[PDB]
């Protein structure tokens, strides 16, 4: 009844989003990883002088 | 009519599934078949932070990537100087059962909560010298499971009760209540833009919310059991969830599908805490089998193991400068891991 | 090591000393977890021995005991029962007169006994409202064998030691109600934990002494197992 | 031959080396029982280096007692710790802490070193026999009256749940101690009771044989009193 | 979980309930049968493990109804032979929360996630 | 927060007096405490120290033996014994509060002091006096002998303002960080050996004498002060 109406409204509200292609979505993450690759100490180790651990 | 409403809901769900299937032009695995995999990553426990008396449930870094808060079943929130393994504050808690803790971005406050349905806010920089409770946040009907500061006055909570909340600390009211889930909300991560946030709630469902509007925007249903952790990718256009079904998955807020599925058949144990590195190339996940693993986000290759904990890892966080990664576990220890050159 | 860093080390050492005192107090305390049902009269035993967790404090023979009754929480427990690993024991109070709900009691008890994080945790059964059970069969309008068919082939076990003034049928039924739980307990556990049955009424007050005895027994048995004399 | 016994000595000391490597590297096993285990292992070192000394004549036997006193006081300490844990289970974790453990584990070596250095004071005297032949009696009665009494309760608990696996671990921990150390104290007694018997002379002609045991027991003591904890089994 | 296959039947009749399972790694989960009667709450009925060899019943249906598993078809069954006026209830097909576990906690809870819609079964 | 000191005003050459410093309004047991004196018309001079927990105690070379510092945490009182007094001991003695952890503000509170009458890095503050008019930026320079930087990155330089009749205040600690209630006007910048303090807009409440102090290693020493005369 009321719960069914609420579920229908929630589904209708979330069913109207204009999604984009998945390949572009994954290309965004790979572009981010390529862009910020040199500032990832765990991915690429740093000289021990700078490292405080 | 109940039957008519159910039929309409089924039709809407089928339409949503078809729309989701339509946009899946290519997979991340196919695109990453050419990208260079990362080598075997080893981290070697630079520091070990002893002092808790029982299991560690949660921890949180400061925005300076040097201070560190940790919550344990003892009833303590110890703030550590990670560089010197010192101890700057030892906060005696009111309820021994705490499942979450957080560190305010400004460094002035910390939060903690657990079975007591309260998010306690602690003030760290007082004129009288000691730490004190500034505010107890009241309304929930279930165990608190994750709290994350937005500003020094706004915090967001997640409870076992099918509800997340957005509080105003100076007053003590729920400025907005989120009421979309069916199960128990277990995890909560704030997007870097500080306008949207996500949660997984023990019903194989992950839901992105809008802080201002207060309406559930998306609803992702790719898993098979309870979601135990969630973490925003640094872009703010993705998040990753580990679940009791021993699987991690990557969801994108735009595509509205799952991008990858992190699963080694040898792994039968669940997943308990997930964090990311800075570039997003590394997906660190705690598992119940006494160790954490360093997954590769884009390529989905199990390219690292952090096996130094004698019990189940339960919390895992990475600094804001990407220069340290810390794990706490039910062995009452807190090891600060780092790479070597 | 500058002067201010030296003073910081000094402050950390003082915090460590306070933490060591807290660790003494923490090991000197044995924690429990009171499970049950709405009608189990678990609060009635609490009277003798939005807040989501209650806490009962009691001392017997100068030994600390914490009892955490779970208050304003929902029905599901698959997530917050994980928090009670590394607990000395679990107390499960059962109503013995609601035969139409004893089966649900067993179905909760078996999950509690088989939980992965409760795989080394003993349970102290306090079958409650035995006086209320007495009338149920004495002026018997309801037959147990309807809900439980296997009451036919069962009879009173020899090791039974009832107090004087009991109907043999009353004892045969009561020990059967005692026995399905033990059937559940003995099935699995690999000897790492055991179940301790007790018969409790609202008038019984030795419930603290019984917990004392069973906790001492549990610790004795785990130590004897690691030494392998058991 | 000497070579086989020496190789046995290195084999035995390697076991203590790996046990101490397991300790202080697994950050979870800092309970006093494991510190008493490592105290047993240190006495195994000090007893096996005594055989290695065979490869001054006074130095060749000066440390024979300051080590074999540690390797019995430590065993007694383990037995008393276990008895206190079983029979005072609730009031143990609170009372016996790693502050009294430190003082006990220091004083046990302190008395043994004192006895070793006072051994030379009365070397060719009767107290060097009497005091040393005290050890086997009181530290067999105090290691019987604890382990057997624990058995008498591990059976009273097995009934409610004479056990087959109780005797197989009581007779080992006790008979190994006896059928290793008893011959040496018996010889110590015989160099007071029969310096004239040709049979006793034949017995003393096997001094090397009776030393072989008392320096091989150091590769069974870590095998028994040490590597039986479930946590240390993987380590 | 699209539970269906029941309905009106005369006393002593025969029914075969079906539990349409859709994509949750069917061969790795403990499963149960739970029915709620008018004026009553939920109650566990039967239990079959992932191996199809471990079974458990209540006593009220112990010798009368049988549970079964269909791993290849990803389907659960429940056989009816000897209904009685005490069996008038809606029937729900439940799933254990976590895989590869022997503990199932919240199958009969007021609100649960991994449960079927419900199938009506009435005795006349 | 309030520190008040007590003592005596007249004493004959040779003899002893006992001072006091009663704290009221903060966690005294977690704060290290200092003593700083001031000749009738000269600068400050550090004279003692006791840390939190009463573990580490320092002293000045001028009073190395005849002065005794003490502490009473339950009573919230700080003590200083002064035996065999001399003419160089006629000063106004200040009770100074200090804490040390990551990111603290040492020397944050200064009491109002007590009078007393009797019948090593060197830091200089040349240009003692300089006229000031409101609205113009003023920079006060302070010089040190050794580099005040330490390997951990700190720089250990403190600035104080002593208004015509008040008690000193913490303006900036470690030459860069502002204190709790100081206006945002005040700013400090240095080199390692040379230092300065920048007041952007001189208000009528910014007059007095400015003092620079080092905390790199005990003993702690001050400059001669800089008077900004209206």
């Amino acid at each position: 009844i009321a719960q069914a109406r609420k579920l229908v409204e929630q589904l209708k509200m979330e069913a109207n989003i204009d999604r984009i292609k998945v390949s572009k979505a994954a290309a965004d993450l790979m572009a981010y990883c390529e862009a910020h690759a040199k500032e990832d100490p765990l991915l690429t180790p740093v000289p021990a002088s700078e490292n405080p651990f | 009519e109940l039957d008519q409403l159910r039929q309409e809901a089924e039709q809407l769900k089928n339409q949503i599934r078809d729309a989701r299937k339509a946009c899946a032009d290519a997979t991340l695995s196919q695109i990453t078949n050419n990208i260079d995999p990362v080598g075997r990553i080893q981290m070697r426990t630079r520091r070990t932070l002893r002092g808790h008396l029982a299991k560690i449930y949660a921890m949180h870094w400061g925005t300076d990537s040097r201070l560190l808060v940790s919550a344990s079943q003892d009833g303590k929130l110890i703030i550590w100087d990670s560089y010197t393994t010192n101890k700057v504050h030892a906060i005696p808690l009111r309820s021994s059962w705490v499942m979450t803790c957080a560190y305010a971005p400004s460094g002035n406050y910390v939060a903690c909560g657990g079975l007591d349905n309260i998010c306690s806010i602690y003030n760290l920089k007082t004129r009288e010298g000691n730490v004190r409770v500034s505010r107890e946040l009241a309304g929930h009907t279930g165990y608190l499971s994750c709290c994350r500061f937005l500003d020094d006055n706004q915090i967001v909570t997640s409870s076992g009760d099918t509800t997340c909340a957005l509080w105003d600390i100076e007053t003590g009211q729920q400025t907005t209540t989120f009421t979309g889930h069916t199960g128990d909300v277990m995890s909560l991560s704030l997007a870097p833009d500080t306008r949207l946030f996500v949660s997984g709630a023990c019903d194989a469902s992950a839901k992105l919310w809008d802080v201002r509007e207060g309406m559930c925007r998306q609803t992702f249903t790719g898993h098979e059991s309870d979601i135990n952790a969630i973490c925003f990718f640094p872009n703010g256009n993705a998040f990753a969830t580990g679940s009791d079904d021993a699987t991690c998955r990557l969801f994108d807020l735009r595509a509205d599908q799952e991008l990858m599925t992190y699963s080694h058949d040898n792994i039968i144990c669940g997943i308990t805490s997930v964090s990311f590195s800075k570039s997003g190339r590394l997906l660190l996940a705690g598992y119940d089998d006494f160790n954490c693993n360093v997954w590769d986000a884009l390529k989905a290759d199990r390219a690292g193991v952090l096996a130094g904990h004698d019990n189940r890892v339960s919390c895992l966080g990475v600094t804001d400068d990407g220069m340290a990664v810390a794990t706490g576990s039910w062995d009452s220890f807190l090891k600060i891991w780092n790479g070597s050159s | 090591l500058s002067a201010e860093d030296k003073a910081a080390v000094e402050r950390s050492k003082m915090i460590e000393k306070q933490l060591q005192k807290d660790k003494q107090v923490y090991r000197a305390t044995h924690r429990l977890l009171l499970l049950g049902a709405d009608n189990s009269g678990k609060s009635t035993i609490v009277k003798q021995m939005t807040s989501g967790i209650f806490e009962t404090k009691f001392q017997v023979d100068k030994v600390n005991f914490h009892m955490f009754d779970v208050g304003a929480q929902r029905d599901e427990r698959r997530k917050w029962i994980q928090c009670f690993n590394d607990v000395t024991a679990i107390i499960f109070v059962v109503d013995s007169s609601d035969y139409n709900r004893l089966q649900e009691a067993l179905n909760d008890f078996k999950s509690i006994w088989n939980n992965r994080w409760l795989r080394t945790i003993s349970v102290i059964l306090f079958l409650n409202k035995q006086d209320l059970l007495a009338e149920k069969v004495l002026a018997g309008k309801s037959k147990i064998e309807d809900y439980f068919p296997e009451f036919a082939r069962y009879t009173t076990p020899e090791d039974a030691t009832p107090e004087p003034g009991e109907d043999p049928r009353v004892t045969r039924a009561k020990y059967f109600i005692r026995d399905e739980f033990l059937r559940i307990s003995t099935a699995s556990g690999d000897g790492r934990h055991y179940c301790y049955p007790h018969f409790t009424c609202s008038v019984d007050t030795e419930n603290a002494r019984r917990i004392f005895n069973d906790c001492r027994d549990i610790i004795q048995r785990m130590h004897l197992r690691q030494y392998e004399l058991l | 031959p000497e070579e086989i016994f020496f190789t046995i000595s290195i084999v035995g000391v390697l076991e203590n080396l790996i046990v101490l490597l397991a300790v202080f590297k697994n950050k979870n096993l800092q309970a006093p029982m494991y510190f008493f285990i490592c105290s047993l292992a240190i006495s195994d070192m000090l007893g096996s280096l005594y055989k290695i000394l065979e490869n001054a004549d006074d130095i060749i036997d000066s440390l024979f007692v300051l080590s074999l006193l540690g390797s019995i006081f430590s065993l007694s300490v383990i037995a008393a710790d276990r008895y206190i844990t079983i029979f005072h289970a609730l009031r143990y974790h609170s009372i016996v802490t790693m502050r009294r453990t430190v003082v006990v584990l220091t004083v046990i070596w302190t008395f043994c070193t004192g006895t070793g250095i006072t051994m030379v004071i009365f070397s060719h005297h009767v107290p060097t026999v009497i005091t040393f032949t005290s050890l086997f009696p009181l530290m067999l009665v105090f290691i019987l009256c604890l382990y057997v009494h624990m058995f008498l309760l591990a059976r009273s608990h097995t009934r409610k749940i004479a056990n087959m696996k109780g005797a197989i671990t009581l007779t080992i921990l006790l008979g190994v101690f006896i059928f290793c150390w008893a011959p040496f104290v018996l010889h110590v007694l015989l160099m007071t009771f029969c310096p004239s018997n040709p049979y006793c002379a034949c017995y003393m002609s096997l001094f090397q044989v009776n030393g072989m045991l008392i320096m091989c027991n150091a590769v069974i003591d870590p095998f028994i009193y040490a590597f039986r904890s479930p946590e240390l089994r993987d380590a | 979980l699209q539970e269906s296959g029941g309905g009106l039947v005369q006393p002593g009749g025969s029914l075969r309930l079906s539990c349409a399972a859709s994509g949750f790694t069917f061969s790795n989960y403990k499963m149960n049968w739970v029915r709620q009667a008018p004026g009553k709450g939920l109650e566990w009925v039967s239990d079959i493990s992932q191996s199809g060899a471990s079974i458990s019943y209540t006593g009220s249906v112990k010798g009368r109804f049988t549970i079964s598993r269909d791993n290849a078809k990803n389907t659960l069954y429940l056989q009816m032979n000897s209904l009685k006026p005490e069996d008038t209830a809606v029937y729900y097909c439940a799933r254990c929360p976590a895989p590869f576990t022997r503990d199932c906690f919240d199958v009969t809870s007021t609100t649960y996630a991994y449960r079927g819609q419900g199938t009506q079964v009435t005795v006349s | 927060v309030q520190l008040v000191e007590s003592g005596g005003g007249l004493v004959q050459p040779g003899g002893s007096r006992k001072l006091s410093c009663s704290a009221s309004g903060f966690a005294f047991s977690s704060f290290g405490m200092h003593w700083v004196r001031q000749a009738p018309e000269k600068g400050l001079e550090w004279v003692a120290y006791i840390s939190s927990g009463s573990g580490t105690i320092y002293y000045a070379d001028t009073v190395k033996g005849r002065f005794t510092i003490s502490r009473d945490d339950p009573k919230n009182t700080l003590f200083l014994q002064m035996t065999s007094l001399r003419s160089e001991d006629t000063a106004m003695y200040y009770c100074v509060r200090s804490i040390y952890y990551y990111g603290s503000s040492p020397f944050d509170f200064w009491g109002q002091g007590t009078t007393l009458t009797v019948s090593d890095i060197v830091m200089t503050q040349a240009t003692s006096s300089v006229p000031v008019t409101p609205g113009e930026s003023v920079s006060i320079s302070c010089r040190s002998s050794k580099s005040l930087l330490h390997s951990n990155g700190n720089t250990y330089l403190y600035w104080f303002l002593q208004r015509p009749g008040q008690s000193p205040q913490l303006l900036i600690y470690r030459m860069s960080n502002l204190a709790s209630g100081v206006p945002d006007r005040f700013s400090g910048s240095g080199s390692g050996t040379a230092f300065t303090l920048t007041i952007s807009r001189l208000e009528a409440e910014d007059v007095g004498v400015y003092y620079c102090m080092q905390h790199l290693e005990y003993p702690l020493t001050f400059g001669a002060g800089t008077k900004l005369e209206l």
